[PDB]
RNA sequence: GUUGGAUCUUGAGGGCCCGCCCCUCGGCGCCCCCUCGAUGUGUCCCGCGGGGCCCGAAGCGUUUACUUUGAAAAAAUUAGAGUGUUCAAAGCAGGCCCGAGCCGCCUGGAUACCGCAGCUAGGAAUAAUGGAAUAGGACCGCGGUUCUAUUUUGUUGGUUUU
RNA sequence: GAAACUGCGAAUGGCUCAUUAAAUCAGUUAUGGUUCCUUUGGUCGCUCGCUCCUCUCCUACUUGGAUAACUGUGGUAAUUCUAGAGCUAAUACAUGCCGACGGCGCUGACUCCCUUUGUGUGGGAUGCGUGCAUUUAUCAGAUCAAAACCAACCCGGUCAGCGGCGGCGGCUUUGGUGACUCUAGAUAACCUCGGGCCGAUCGCAGCCCUCCGUGGCGGCGACGACCCAUUCGAACGUCUGCCCUAUCAACUUUCGAUGGUAGUCGCCGUGCCUACCAUGGUGACCACGGGUGACGGGGAAUCAGGGUUCGAUUCCGGAGAGGGAGCCUGAGAAACGGCUACCACAUCCAAGGAAGGCAGCAGGCGCGCAAAUUACCCACUCCCGACCCGGGGAGGUAGUGACG
């Protein structure tokens, strides 16, 4: 996928380098070095993309060193905005008892959207999983991007 | 603040299993660092003067380990307040008597006598089994005893008969299905039974149903669940108030109908 | 100073490093042999089922 | 004192948060190294939970391993001529990790032509006359055959080395804080990684 | 913001109750291996123990909220059990047998409660939710074309398939 | 055995709720993001011989030299003030040793045999690398179903090789987690210098000498040191929950607001901080702003039920110790019965200076409608220490006490 060559810095993978050896010239890839992916567990596989990637994303738990222990939820992507990130709205049910009806409740949460994700677009819906705070705002990772009834374009022709 | 852990425990804040008073005394016993945790300890002095009250006055307590007639696991202590926890063996050299400590399923420490022949040994379930620091292998028991070069075809939740007289493991006992175990903590406190089965879960917690002797059925977390040994074997006999479990009508009927029938 | 307790204390040293040395190699040793004598109940069941993966391929 | 916390700045909301007690020891959070070039120290420092941390106050010596021949030699560095981070840095002569270094040729080219007993090429006039050729030449009366039939395709070495030989030096890149680990300790480029950064070094002078 | 129409199938036993209808397991079976009876690296009763594939069963089809069972769920408090503080506020005690060598016997300090959310699990009514329209989903239904990964022809390399 | 040095406690204890409105905190989760004295359990000879300086590096029957207490002289209006001289210890301080006589790889002077050599089997003195930790780099971390031939070459049945190999087959070798480039192995080194480690310590007693004082060794326990686990924790991260206000409707970054990338830094994650690069993030589901005798919980009072009201206050968590800011020691403190500065307060003064923090226990002043002994004790209950032994306004005990 996207070039590692795009910023000022060249990036590796870990225990991933360039021996050329005795012949002549590369590596010097042909795909930037061998691409290394691996699995996350917990009902997820690898997708194509990591595989395809070279990517300078790291916060990917395919390709990243990130972990990602606890909690999965889900949400629906409110907003899409800039690179790399995205904002999923969380819907709960906050329990009253005092009145015998009780009332939807939501927040907001920015997420890291990785670039092993995409053909994505507002609307979907999507499978984020705890992980160690990435950045300020941003403790979770998307690791499935699900398509899904109740959404249609499955109503076909072609 | 808080610029450091504190060194006090108060009393009426201490763990209720270990059958101290309410508000006549202002401060427990707490137990020291040590090999198991605080929660689920017996500190020395409770056993030895509140349940088989040698000593009334603390004064006396300090005078009596110092005499250091009290082996526990073996080995020579004279700690007032020894973290023992769970089938830890407390050994008096002075009259020869063995006790060990097992939960009542009413979920009091048992004062439980046992011959010189089970005190040679106690089952521990292994903790984790560590490949170590330059290839080589240990167990680690529950009790935070780390045992090198350990049989090697062990895996996980097996029991260890760890001797101590000598240290080391002294066979095992295999972790399989319907083995004996002693459910331990929550709400199926001292609870003895079989497995039954082991539903396993990816991700955090896992939980074991057991099936009890009565034949009440119930579930747990693995964490909950200790081995004991082997499957209709066991290797210490039960505890006081059945060690399985009982109605609140049928220990009525114990407590009335033994007392004033005794003498 | 040196003096026949502190002789005595320098002997106890070495003793001790002595004994912990031949203790290690002693505990080896017995382990070998049983990792060694349970290959050949064990590890031999390999050759069982390598044989049977081309039985079953058969069919 | 010099600080380090979650609990002061803005919100997600656009609010702004209200302190969480009064500074205390953990947050603390030292001023910098600025370790450069010049004659070694490193000083030992008692750090938060024991522990010691190093402290570099220059460094001018580094060990630099040459990862297509899997050996580390101890070498000199001597500038930094690219640094990503920050350009200042470069400037400045400021060590940091990922400096793009300059450590010399000779000890890397000596091990290869030695153990490999045939050299790459001639690196140069004044390293050819006075060995090499007793390289070439061999010290083996005797274990001559044993050499060609052991080395196949040598006499030669890849492309990208043989390239910064001649230079004088070799492009190298630190992979360690040379302020924490007191170490600036790295791996000479290669392939790729070596072609992009000489087109950094073009594109940003000029 | 709140609220919202109608509409989809599950006969025996005993005098209701039970399973059903318009592959990680268990196992009806099929093929494999130590084989279980025809047999003693091994069958043709079978997957029974480990397997694979695959039915009544079951993830089945698309989600739930809800409700239901479990765990995790401070002690004191509090409800409240056992207990004769002379009653009681309370406390967690106690009661016996022996002359005082009985070198003594023995009962206890129950149980209940957890804003929520989360975890586990049974149900499928209720309220939402699921899809095939200029076709799509199922069953190795099959072909011509191309690719890549590793088993294997002892080992390792090349070519050609499967 | 006063003292003094050494080591440890002094961060705990006790007190009070001012501060703070998703902050604190509660419950539920995490650390695979990290630190942890001690206790408990393992880990205690070696440089694997610099192809033995460590048989010469020969101090091992053990190295080096200085301070207290002490002795003497003293200074200061005043200080838990402190100078100088004369000594002089170590489990304080800085060093360094006895030892593998059977460590370990390729380079390799080379040397032996069979196809001359070529090509192949072999084994090798001379060197340098052979404990772990640290830091770097690479490899490794085997892991799934069958055939016909050809090129290299292991064996077995033959021989179109002639088991030197061409024609048929054949045995076919790695620790965990749901998940890490995890654990562990191989190779090549690196250094930490006063500035990684591997005992120059002691107290109890029991031994034997091809033989007489030496050198070797067995038990009990003391303390230190290295590494890992453990225990008490810590610092951050998940989810869900808090009062009133719109006469508060848009808010957040020019002194980062949100994000990407890379680095500095920190016990460690992270805009923590900074470069560069993006233009985000949040709100009518009440954000933002303002208010608050707003610490939080467990809990308390009254209510038929539903509810309403209370929570500084015997227990748990957090927070502060006149206000601010900085720091040292130590595993842990941004500490007021530690320190340093300033600010507000107070004190001594000989006028040069010097010492201080009751929201500790009593007590006093001030305040008010409102609240007690300037008492006694470590015996209980526990805490600390080198320890049964000592110390404790922790805590117990009485006194005051028509809250009730």
């Amino acid at each position: 996928m996207a070039d590692i060559q795009t910023e000022r810095a060249y990036q590796k993978q870990p225990t991933i380098f360039q021996n050329k050896k005795r012949v002549l010239l590369g590596e010097t890839g042909k795909e930037k070095l061998p691409r290394y992916y691996k699995n996350i567990g917990l009902g997820f596989k690898t997708p194509k993309e990591a595989i395809e990637g070279t990517y300078i994303d790291k916060k990917c738990p395919f390709t990243g060193n990130v972990s990602i222990r606890g909690r999965i939820l889900s949400g629906v992507v409110t907003k899409m905005k800039m690179q790399r990130t995205i904002v999923i709205r969380r819907d709960y049910l906050h329990y009253i008892r005092k009145y015998n009806r009780f009332e939807k409740r939501h927040k907001n949460m920015s997420v890291h959207l990785s670039p092993c994700f995409r053909d994505v677009q507002i609307g979907d819906i999507v499978t984020v999983g705890e992980c160690r705070p990435l950045s300020k705002t941003v403790r979770f990772n998307v690791l499935k991007v699900t398509k899904a009834a109740g959404t249609k374009k499955q109503f076909q022709k072609f | 603040m808080a610029r450091g852990p504190k060194k006090h425990l108060k009393r009426v804040a201490a763990p209720k299993h270990w059958m101290l008073d309410k508000l006549t005394s202002v401060f427990a016993p707490r137990p020291s660092t040590g090999p198991h945790k605080l929660r689920e300890c017996l500190p020395l002095i409770i056993f030895l003067r509140n349940k088989l009250k040698y000593a009334l006055t603390g004064d006396e307590v300090k005078k009596i380990c110092m005499q250091r007639f009290i082996k526990i696991d073996g080995k020579v202590r004279a700690d007032i307040t020894y973290p023992a926890g769970f089938m830890d063996v407390i050994s008096i050299d002075k009259t020869g008597e063995n006790f060990r400590l097992i939960y009542d399923t009413k979920g009091r420490f048992a004062v439980h006598r046992i011959t010189p022949e089970e005190a040679k040994y106690k089952l521990c379930k292994v903790r984790k089994i560590f490949v170590g620091t330059k290839g080589i292998p240990h167990l680690v028991t529950h009790d935070a005893r780390t045992i090198r070069y350990p049989d090697p075809l062990i895996k996980m939740n097996d029991t260890i008969q760890i001797d101590l007289e000598t240290g080391k493991i002294t066979d095992f006992i295999k972790f399989d299905t319907g083995n004996l175990c002693m459910v331990t903590g929550g709400a199926n406190l001292g609870r003895i039974g079989v497995i039954t089965n082991r539903e396993r879960h990816p991700g955090s917690f896992d939980v074991v149903h057991v099936k009890d002797a009565n034949g009440n059925s119930f579930a747990t977390r693995l964490s909950n669940i200790f081995v004991i040994g082997k499957g209709n074997k066991p290797w210490i006999s039960l505890p006081r108030g059945k060690g399985i479990r009982l109605t609140i009508a049928e220990e009525r009927d114990k407590r009335l109908a033994a007392k004033q029938s005794s003498g | 100073l040196v003096t026949p307790r502190v002789l005595q204390h320098k002997r106890r040293r070495i003793a001790l490093k002595k004994q912990r040395t031949k203790k290690n190699k002693e505990e080896a040793a017995e382990y070998a042999k049983l990792l060694a004598k349970r290959m050949k109940e064990a590890k031999e069941k390999r050759q069982e089922q390598i044989a049977k993966r081309r039985r079953l391929s058969s069919l | 004192g010099i600080s380090r916390d979650n609990w002061h700045k803005r919100r997600k909301t656009g609010g702004k948060r209200k302190p969480y007690h009064k500074k205390r020891k953990y947050e603390l959070g030292r001023p910098a190294a600025n370790t450069k070039i010049g004659p070694r120290r490193i000083h030992t420092v008692g750090v938060r939970g024991g522990n010691k941390k190093y402290r570099a106050l220059r460094l001018d010596v580094g060990n630099f391993s040459w990862g297509s021949e899997c050996c580390t030699r101890k070498t000199r560095i001597i500038d930094v001529v690219y640094n990503a981070s920050n350009n200042e840095l470069v400037r400045t002569k400021t060590l940091v990790k990922n400096c793009i270094v300059l450590i010399d040729s000779t000890p890397y080219r000596q091990w290869y032509e030695s153990h490999y007993a045939l050299p790459l090429g001639r690196k140069k006039g004044a390293k050819l006359t006075p060995e090499e050729e007793e390289i070439l030449n061999k010290k083996r009366s005797k274990k001559i055959q044993k050499k060609y039939d052991e080395r196949k395709k040598n006499a030669k070495i890849s492309s990208l080395l043989e390239e910064q030989f001649q230079q004088g030096k070799l492009l190298a890149c630190i992979a360690s804080r040379p302020g924490q680990c007191g170490r600036a300790d790295g791996y000479v480029l290669e392939g790729k990684e070596l072609e992009f950064y000489l087109r950094k070094i073009k594109a940003r002078k000029g």
